[PDB]
């Protein structure tokens, strides 16, 4: 651990279209084992259903293309990359030291 | 839909070891490292000029 550092940040929610399925001609979100999945839907009545943990069947939305399930992790932090969506609010969670720094020798 | 992006410039991680430093130089001072031999007596000294 020399002087240099980078920032580890709270990751943003990552959309996963595999969670959303069409069970009975109605959409169904099956979050992975022990993981929340915020479901945002724009059919008749906007759905902002966050706290689902096991399975939830939405019959208002009849198409998979009009619902989006975002996996929620909020436990392991990520590098402040520009190819990842930014999480809302303050996200700076720590500093990661940079190894293999440039050093003097012969 | 909207996307907000911002960028900034910071020092590189290797700036502690790989950096040029800009000085202002003036009023030079001269020193000499003289062997002086007087009357078979020899000495090595540093003399400000
Ligand atoms: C499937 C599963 O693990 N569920 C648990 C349950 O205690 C609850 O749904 C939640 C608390 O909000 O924590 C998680
Ligand atoms: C001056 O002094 C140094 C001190 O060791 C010595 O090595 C050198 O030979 C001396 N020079 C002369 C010309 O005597």
């Amino acid at each position: 651990n020399r002087g240099a550092y980078v920032e580890m940040h709270l990751p943003g929610s990552e959309v996963d279209s595999s969670l959303v399925s069409l069970s009975g001609s109605s959409v169904t979100v099956t979050p992975p084992d022990g993981t929340s999945a915020l479901v945002e839907c724009e059919c008749g009545g906007t759905k902002i259903s966050e706290t689902i943990n096991k399975t939830k069947q939405f019959s208002q939305c009849t198409k998979k293309e009009q619902c989006r399930a975002y996996r929620l992790q909020n436990d392991k932090w990520v590098y402040n990359s520009d190819k990842l969506p930014k999480a809302a609010g303050a996200t700076l969670k720590g500093k990661l030291h940079v190894p293999f720094l440039l050093a003097d020798g012969k | 839909n909207t996307q907000v992006s911002k960028a900034y410039v910071m020092k590189s991680d290797d700036c502690l070891a790989d950096h040029a430093e800009a000085y202002k130089a003036h009023t030079a001072s001269v020193q000499a490292f003289l062997n002086i031999t007087v009357g078979e007596h020899s000495i090595v000294t540093t003399v400000y000029v």
